[PDB]
């Protein structure tokens, strides 16, 4: 409706008995494929992120969001648990980090 | 549908066939590149991937597709089978 | 944050 693509916002110029319009608009580039799953399973139960998905760059499973391939460690503050690991269909095995048993264990 | 008396029909600049190729492009597209295809370059996104995110979209998460997709696929197929029964004995 | 601050450490 404004632009072709992912709108971001407007221009407005004038003519004689018109108007003509300019339209910034978000196009994506250099797109690459990768491997993904819809859950990971650890410690018996089904684990999904909090706004994306779960990719692997062939061996490391990472969380990124939608639109960019931006990784992140899969830790328990960015991904939340439903139900567990049997009724979900592909669901893979990995690990989910816990950034809190270190601080508790080695120095306290 | 006559041709008398200084009338005459002009045909179609673009027949029918193109104009299924256009709705065959459009389902293609939204069958295998999401909205992706509409905006700019299509990317290749699940079906059961796009309708988690549709229905992240609208506000239930991922656990009500991924846990029912049997039942979500036989309400779907059911649901678009009974289109062709509706318009068919509905003139 | 408990149960693993009390019974394990
Ligand atoms: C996939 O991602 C992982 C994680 O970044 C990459 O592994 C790194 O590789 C470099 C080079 O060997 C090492 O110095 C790093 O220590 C590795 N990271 C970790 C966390 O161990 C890997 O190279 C990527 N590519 C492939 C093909 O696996
Ligand atoms: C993911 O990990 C679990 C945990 O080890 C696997 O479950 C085991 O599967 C083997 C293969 O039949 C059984 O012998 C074990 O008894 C299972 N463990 C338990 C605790 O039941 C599971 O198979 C793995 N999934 C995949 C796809 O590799
Ligand atoms: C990306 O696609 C190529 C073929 O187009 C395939 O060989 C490769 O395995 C894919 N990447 C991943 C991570 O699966
Ligand atoms: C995805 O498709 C392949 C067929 O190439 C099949 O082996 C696999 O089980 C499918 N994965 C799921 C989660 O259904």
């Amino acid at each position: 409706f404004c632009g072709k693509g992912y709108h971001l916002m407007s221009f407005p110029q004038s003519a004689p008995h018109g108007v003509v319009f300019l339209h910034v608009t978000y196009v994506p580039a250099q797109e690459k494929n990768f491997t993904t799953a819809p859950a990971i399973c650890h410690d018996g139960k089904a684990h999904f992120p909090r706004e994306g998905v779960f990719v692997s760059n062939g061996t490391h499973w990472f969380v990124t969001q939608r639109n960019f391939y931006e990784p992140q460690i899969i830790t328990t503050d960015n991904t939340f648990v439903s139900g567990n690991c049997d009724v979900v269909i592909g669901i893979v095995n990995n690990t989910v980090y816990d950034p809190l048993q270190p601080e508790l264990d080695s120095f306290k | 549908a006559q041709k008398f008396n200084g009338l005459t029909v002009l045909p179609p600049l673009l027949t029918d066939e193109m104009i299924a190729q256009y709705t065959s492009a459009l389902l293609a597209g939204t069958i295998t590149s999401g909205w992706t295809f509409g905006a700019g370059p299509a990317l290749q996104i699940p079906f059961p991937m796009q309708m988690a995110y549709r229905f992240n979209g609208i506000g239930v998460t991922q656990n009500v597709l991924y846990e029912n997709q049997k039942l979500i696929a036989n309400q779907f197929n059911s649901a678009i089978g009974k289109i062709q029964d509706s318009l068919s004995s509905t003139p």
